[PDB]
């Protein structure tokens, strides 16, 4: 500071100026990342590898920064994106507008405590009326379109044009069996993409696709016990040494001659242990094969962890490097273990259905797997917004267009409570028209066109945009009354999260 | 020539000279007040409650620091006051306006704000206007009061206004008492060099300071004969030509005096006669006037036709080309006081004309020439409230809680227009209410709550009426405290103010010829 | 000025003074764009240091920019000429010019002869200028409802101040109607502002009064000479009866002041006798120019005499031109001992006082020599009156201008967005340099409407959305009617609904500014080798 001492980060500039840069800074992109869009945003890694996210996480996660709170806020957007789906982009793209108005009200040089309430107290009263704009709810898993709907504004908010085939592509998922009772399974369900045919041939596989080669003869049963093991075969090059390295020369060439006779025993004992499919995480080999043949148990050629931690976390397996003759404390947990070509590509498939921890594998195709890959990202956001535990999510209409809802009121309600309270309170549903002038603005038109329309059409819960032709000029979608809802949770935690970290970030001078 | 001017550059001096010219003046503005003190190049300091006397006195600039003094200008002769109203009003309007929609980028819908403001602004103030009685000079006392107080004076409150108060009323134009039109020249004040505010009391009528100048002139002789030239003086003073030589170097003088010596003569044919009263519009010559003097006839000159018109019959008068030529009869007094007092050796002829138009030159002292001003720059704002109880006996209360009765007023029209005019229509709102704030602000505290309490009070409490102190800030009636902001000098500060805005709105662009 | 710094005078050769020249033709250009139309920003601009303008205008800007470029100097002249021609197109004729002249010179390089790129700047334009008058599709003044009537209610309605425009959809008609003067070589055209229209407010402003033959706005209240008898003619003068000053036999080479008094004092009476010479000639009622002092003013009108004093000239004139009087007959001076004949008596109806709405004008009725009438507005003040008066001004030329030569064009840019691609597959089906140049000209018609409504901030993509998403091919017909509004409003900077509306052009400057706007690209082509004074 003004000393030798005081290593601080923020105050001043900081504090007032530079938090809400990476405030708005950050909240740029989610502006083009949330409510219906195609936002091609390109992400490449450390490997400077290509791809495109429309959630913010990717770009949020993939980001570094020096700023704790905006390095903070993420993790409500991850809060949101844990607990809930697609609204994670809403999360940072609301609270940086929001922001602003309380640096504004600095310009007004308005108290921090003063601003703080104003948000909070309106927080409530938004999430008074939260409720009473609840419109539908989530009416049957079992039916299609309800959850076609509930992945459609979900896939929407990330990907508009894609949305309602996959919409109903996951809702044929029907990840309905499980009944969202306090039981889905997310992971046990999760997509497993095929890079090549469409990604209009990317469908629902149930039990557990692994795209992974099939080696051996395939399993000499279904609800074939299932040896998940980092490297049974890998060869029968050693597993043995604690840096996993040579100690004498001598050892490796060993294992090329009783390599048949433990490969005979070892899948021997995968035929003694009961498995009928034996993953190999470790390299498939002839004599293996050869005697995986005469064993008639199927080889996983080679394994991802994703494929392994699955198979240690799906079957109950304990994936191990194996030399000697291995035995099952996996077992299967899956009634049925195929090899399948799906895809058109070989893929082990493991299946064991049930209410609860069923295995429903949706099977991606497409091109590309950097389509994929976003693909599941727009598809994981209703994978998400299934998992509410109410079947009935009380939506409330989604793509914000009951925002003015809340948004007039709430300013209305602003004046309502008096003082420096009550302009936090105004500021705090003036953030609303953000995310649709954000989004109408990614089809490119102004709020003031469009909100003073939302303001015009009033109490709708219906009106809003922001991917469309009717997204620029007449300021009416149906993001209620065309199929477009969003669960009171989500868009609760949409607004509870995005209330947190905007009043808690605002103390730090340092 | 090739050469192009870009959009936000003007707009940005634009508001730049726009609001910080409003600063200190709006500071400067208020029962609690600043001072704006120049300091010139020279390094003479100049500290002056108007920037108007200020910025025309230091560097003038291209931007709107060339059109706020116009409009100030504007301001200062109309009603003759609102003058630092208007800077800090446009500057106060185009800032908040512009910006953000320009941010909005948009130049139109922010022009029809103003027209929008505009009305609702006449709107709630015409409807929470007061009436105050035009001849009631008590109830023309508190409100005119007012208005003395608001720049850096109040002193001449009481004794300005005392002096302004009848005087206006007792006015009256060639269309009708005063009333009616803003003429000044039925509002002219004219000084008594030193004296003090006892010689000093409301003259009602004209004053002359050069009809007696001299104790040999006609002195309250109160059936008066003012002429119009034309016969005993003519229109033609030219020489006589007599006798005169190009080729002698003692005609040069001789050409010079002549010219007199024939006015001696036009100014010896009312010695013929004498009608008390002798104008003339061209000025009488000395030599000649030395025998108007020597005959008691008030020289009248250096002052109108026109003027003297206005004072003859308001004065009385028959008006002859010579009196043996009678063009007809007119009466011969008009007025009930001739008076002529002298303080120096210059006298001054105070000739009260009682509801009449006359050219009102109305008897004013302060305890010097310097704070003698002070009684006319009040009392012009003293005689412009005089005229404006007359023209307009409705006039809001306010501390600038009419600014704040506007624009809540605005907004809650605003509220029923929406629209994207909405926002520059509440754009133009929220600006109003800085100029009470900083009034307020000045007062101390939170002026927010104060605002808070202020729109709380708005549709609560009342709007302008029922006011904010400048002296303290609380939600108090203006009326109650006496506090008046006159509604023409309100609405006709915003009639100026809303317009030089969109001049700068109009300009992106200038040239340098 | 770019290029090298040894040689100058308009001289790189090269395309670099051509690129500075399509940058001279562009700031210059650009000046007008935000300054294009009414709409168009009024630019305060500063002719040295105080001295300074607010102009909308780019002729009045023109003016003000001295052209060292000759690009700069070719587009301001001309649409300074275009200005003298009538001044609708200023704006317009500049702007276009800027990317002409590339599309002007550029070709003539690429050859194909040296003449043919020219003729398409040119035909396109004769092409368009053969569609404007074609054009009733938006704007029809040369037929209508009422026609002239209503177009002036509805020119009166685009512009209109108030409720108003009904009485003011007669009075626009009436100024064609109450100027027969058919103007010179065979014109049926009446001047709108010819029309004796006095301006008298007070009770609706909404309300306006015509006046059978010419009306005569006269001072009242200054004369009490009585200005009222019912007559059949007044006594039109040009001519002046004073008290004071008369004619002067006494000088200041006369010493004393009373031997002037005494000519002063016969001065007095031959007033009494003039006005009393005109009623012996049988008039009583006279029109006179004259007047007198204040001080003898207050004396002579409480004296008494038959006078009306100081009328209006333009009325009088007309009047006296209107009813058969003379201004001038059988006075040669000022002397109010002066013989008075007939020749300055009126001849109408009656000659009638009317004060109506505290407004009293002699007004002669039914002038004999023509027809005549002059419409008296009704304020509710005097700025109202001029305030329904502009808005008659729109209503009043394009009235007038669909007289001056027959249809129009739908205003704005909205005509030439029809015709660009109207043009460019009239440019097309030439192919070669006639699919080059013609779709450069047509291409460059379409930057007014939208500079037009962004000064009306009514922009661009908006425009164009608006404008030849309207016009089609399947529709390329002007009709008389609209299957597309081709048309566009400026107060406005959009199409509107208005189709008798006199804020679209008429046919005239259309065909005239083309020419310009072809002008002023092929103006900068001429230059043959290249050289240097050095």
């Amino acid at each position: 500071m003004l000393k030798e001492g005081a290593k601080h980060f923020s105050g001043l500039e900081e504090a007032v100026y530079r938090n809400i840069q990476a405030c708005k800074e950050l909240a740029q992109t989610t502006r083009t990342a949330y409510g219906p869009n195609g936002m091609n945003k390109m992400v490449i890694n450390h490997l400077e590898k290509l791809f495109v996210t429309n959630d913010a996480a990717t770009i949020l996660r993939e980001l570094e920064v020096q700023h704790p709170a905006a390095k903070m806020i993420v993790m409500a957007s991850h809060m949101q994106e844990q607990e809930v789906g697609d609204g994670t982009n809403f999360v940072l793209v609301f609270a940086g507008a929001l922001l602003e108005l309380a640096e504004e009200l600095l310009r007004i040089g308005l108290s921090v405590s003063e601003v703080i309430e104003g948000y909070e107290i309106a927080c409530r009263k938004a999430h008074e009326i939260l409720p009473n704009l609840v419109c539908c709810s989530a009416k049957n898993l079992r039916d299609i379109d309800e959850v076609s709907s509930l992945l459609r504004t979900s896939i929407m908010s990330k990907q508009y044009g894609n949305e309602v085939f996959l919409a109903k592509l996951i809702a044929q998922a029907c990840v309905s069996i499980f009944p969202d009772s306090g039981h889905f399974n997310v992971d046990n369900i999760r997509v497993c993409k095929i890079l090549g045919s469409g990604i209009s041939s990317s469908s629902v596989l149930h039990g557990m696709v692994f795209k992974k080669e099939t080696e051996g003869d395939v399993t000499s049963v279904k609800d074939a016990k299932i040896a998940v093991y980092s490297c049974p075969f890998d060869g029968m090059i050693t597993e043995t040494k604690g840096t996993v390295l040579i100690k004498t020369a001598e050892e490796l060439m060993n294992f090329s001659k009783g390599e048949e006779n433990l490969m005979d025993a070892q899948v021997k004992a995968i035929a003694d242990t009961g498995a009928n499919v034996v993953v190999t995480g470790g390299k498939v080999a002839d004599m293996a094969l050869h005697y995986a043949n005469k064993y008639n148990i199927m080889l996983v050629r080679l394994n991802s962890k994703w494929d392994l931690r699955r198979l240690c976390k799906t079957v109950g397996a304990t994936a191990l490097p194996r030399l000697t003759p291995p035995v099952l404390e996996e077992m299967g947990h899956c009634d049925s273990v195929y090899l399948s070509e799906v895809g058109d590509t070989q893929v082990v498939v493991f299946k064991h259905e049930k209410e609860d921890g069923a295995i429903s594998t949706i099977v991606l195709r497409g091109s590309t797997d950097n389509l994929m890959d976003d693909i599941e990202r727009a598809v994981d956001d209703g994978v998400n917004t299934f998992k509410v535990l109410t079947r009935d999510k009380r939506l409330v209409p989604g793509g914000g267009a009951t925002e003015i809802e809340l948004a007039k009121q709430i300013t209305s309600y602003g004046e309502t409570c008096p003082g420096l309270e009550q302009y936090a309170i105004k500021k705090f549903a003036e953030a609303f028209e953000a995310i649709p002038r954000a989004l109408a603005e990614n089809s490119g038109v102004k709020a003031n066109e469009v909100i003073s329309k939302l303001y015009a059409v009033h109490q709708e819960g219906n009106k809003n945009v922001g991917l469309d032709i009717e997204a620029e000029v007449p300021a009416v979608k149906d993001m209620l009354e065309a199929g477009i809802l969003d669960t009171y949770l989500g868009k609760y935690w949409a607004i509870k999260l995005a209330t947190n970290a905007a009043v808690t970030v605002l103390r730090v001078d340092q | 020539n090739t050469k192009r001017e870009s959009g936000r550059k003007v707009q940005s001096g634009n508001i730049n000279a726009a609001k910080t010219i409003a600063d200190i003046i709006r500071t400067c503005l208020g029962p609690k007040s600043m001072m704006k003190m120049l300091l010139d190049p020279m390094g003479g300091i100049v500290m002056t409650n108007d920037g108007n006397a200020i910025l025309r006195e230091i560097q003038v600039q291209h931007p709107a620091a060339k059109s706020m003094i116009e409009i100030s200008r504007t301001q200062d002769e109309e009603v003759g006051d609102g003058t630092t109203s208007v800077i800090i009003l446009a500057g106060e309007m185009l800032s908040v306006a512009e910006h953000f929609l320009e941010q909005q980028m948009h130049p139109t819908v922010v022009i029809s704000a103003y027209r929008k403001a505009l009305d609702d602004m006449i709107s709630t103030l015409k409807k929470i206007s007061i009436p105050v009685d035009i001849s009631d000079s008590d109830m023309m006392l508190n409100i005119i009061n007012s208005s003395i107080t608001t720049k850096a004076i109040s002193r001449w409150s009481s004794l300005a206004c005392n002096i302004a108060l009848d005087a206006v009323k007792m006015v009256q134009f060639e269309e009708n008492g005063r009333k009616e039109i803003d003429i000044k020249k039925y509002a002219r004040v004219e000084k008594i060099p030193g004296g003090i505010i006892e010689d000093s009391c409301v003259l009602r009528g004209v004053m002359i300071n050069k009809d007696v100048t001299h104790p040999r002139m006609r002195r309250y002789i109160k059936n008066p004969r003012i002429v119009l030239l034309d016969s005993s003086l003519e229109y033609k003073k030219g020489e006589s030509q007599t006798d005169i030589e190009i080729t002698r170097e003692e005609d040069f003088t001789r050409i010079l005096q002549m010219e007199e010596e024939y006015i001696q003569q036009l100014c010896e044919d009312i010695i013929q006669l004498k009608p008390d009263v002798v104008i003339t519009e061209k000025g009488i010559s000395d030599l000649a006037q030395h025998y108007l003097m020597r005959a008691n006839i008030t020289a009248i000159r250096r002052v109108r036709k026109t003027d003297n018109n206005r004072i003859a019959r308001a004065c009385g008068a028959r008006i002859v080309s010579r009196p043996e030529e009678l063009r007809e009869d007119d009466v011969g007094t008009g007025a009930g006081l001739l008076e002529i007092k002298k303080i120096g050796d210059e006298y001054f002829t105070f000739i009260t004309d009682c509801k009449d138009p006359k050219a009102c030159t109305i008897l004013l002292r302060g305890a010097s020439k310097e704070i003698l001003s002070e009684v006319e720059r009040n009392l012009q704002d003293a005689m412009q409230v005089c005229r404006n109880v007359l023209l307009d006996p409705q006039l809001v209360p306010g501390g600038g809680a009419s600014e704040m009765a506007v624009a809540h007023a605005l907004t809650e029209k605003s509220k029923a227009m929406t629209g994207v005019e909405q926002w520059p229509y509440r754009a133009v709102a929220q600006a109003l209410e800085v100029i009470p704030r900083t009034l307020i602000q000045n007062c101390g505290a939170s002026t927010i709550r104060l605002l808070t309490s202020l729109r709380a009070k708005h549709t609560q409490e009342n709007c302008e009426t029922w006011g904010v102190n400048g002296e303290t800030g609380t939600l108090v009636d203006m009326k109650e405290l006496g506090i008046w902001e006159p509604l023409a000098v309100k609405l006709q500060t915003y009639k100026t103010a809303v317009e030089t805005a969109v001049l700068l709105l109009r300009i992106d662009d200038i040239v340098s010829g | 000025m770019e290029g090298p710094l040894s040689v100058f005078g308009d001289r790189s050769t090269g395309e670099t003074i051509r690129s500075q020249n399509v940058m001279a033709a562009a700031s210059i250009a650009n000046i007008v764009k935000s300054s294009l139309g009414p709409v168009g920003l009024d630019k305060m601009l500063v002719d040295d240091i105080g001295d300074v303008t607010i102009t909308n205008d780019g002729a009045t800007i023109l003016k003000l920019l001295e052209v060292e470029h000759p690009a700069a100097k070719v587009l301001c002249e001309l649409a300074d000429l275009q200005d003298k021609e009538v001044g609708d197109g200023t704006t317009s004729v500049v702007i276009i010019a800027a990317e002409l002249l590339k599309n002007a010179d550029e070709l003539v390089k690429q050859k194909i002869h040296p003449t043919s790129v020219i003729s398409g700047y040119r035909l396109a334009c004769k092409e368009a200028v053969r569609y404007i008058n074609e054009n009733l599709i938006v704007n029809t003044d040369e037929l209508g409802r009422d026609c002239l009537i209503n177009a002036a209610k509805t020119s009166m309605s685009s512009k209109i101040i108030g409720i108003n425009g009904d009485f003011f959809a007669n009075m626009v008609v009436d100024a064609v109607l109450a100027i027969k003067y058919t103007d010179i070589r065979g014109q049926p055209r009446y001047p709108v502002n010819s029309v004796n229209i006095l301006k008298a407010h007070g009770r609706s402003q909404m309300e306006s009064m015509l006046i059978s033959g010419y009306a005569l706005n006269c001072v009242v209240g200054s004369q009490g000479m009585p200005k009222r008898i019912v007559n059949a003619k007044i006594a039109c003068l040009d001519f002046s009866l004073q008290k004071t000053k008369m004619k002067l036999g006494v000088q200041v080479v006369i010493t004393d002041p009373e031997k002037l008094d005494q000519i002063r004092q016969r001065e007095s009476d031959i007033t009494k006798e003039r006005i009393q010479k005109i009623l012996a000639t049988g008039a009583n009622v006279i029109l006179t120019t004259g007047g007198i002092d204040d001080m003898c003013l207050k004396y002579f009108v409480e004296a008494g005499a038959m006078a009306v004093r100081r009328v209006l000239k333009r009325d009088l004139k007309r009047i006296a031109k209107a009813s058969g009087a003379t201004i001038l007959s059988t006075l040669a001076n000022l002397e109010g001992e002066e013989t008075f004949e007939a020749a300055m008596l009126g001849q109408a109806e009656e000659v009638v006082q009317e004060r109506i709405c505290d407004d009293e004008l002699i007004l002669i009725k039914n002038t004999k020599a023509r027809t005549s009438a002059s419409i008296i507005l009704r304020g509710a003040n005097d700025f109202m009156c001029d305030e329904m008066e502009r808005s008659l001004h729109d209503a009043l030329c394009v009235v007038k201008r669909v007289l001056e030569s027959k249809s129009v064009v739908p205003g704005g840019g909205a005509v030439e967005a029809a015709l660009s691609i109207y043009l460019e597959n009239y440019a097309t089906s030439m192919g070669s340099r006639e699919q080059l140049a013609i779709a450069e000209f047509a291409r460059s018609l379409l930057v007014i409407p939208n500079t037009l409504a962004v000064n009306a901030a009514q922009d661009s993509t908006d425009l164009v959305a608006k404008l030849r998403a309207f016009h089609n091919e399947a529709q390329v017909n002007p009709e008389r009617k609209n299957l597309k509004w081709i048309g566009l409003d400026l107060s406005n900077g959009k199409p509107r609904d208005n189709k008798q509306a006199g804020v679209f052009e008429p046919t005239i400057v259309k065909v005239k500014s083309l020419k310009f706007a072809t002008e002023a690209a092929i103006t900068i082509l001429r230059i043959d080798d290249l050289i240097k004074l050095h």
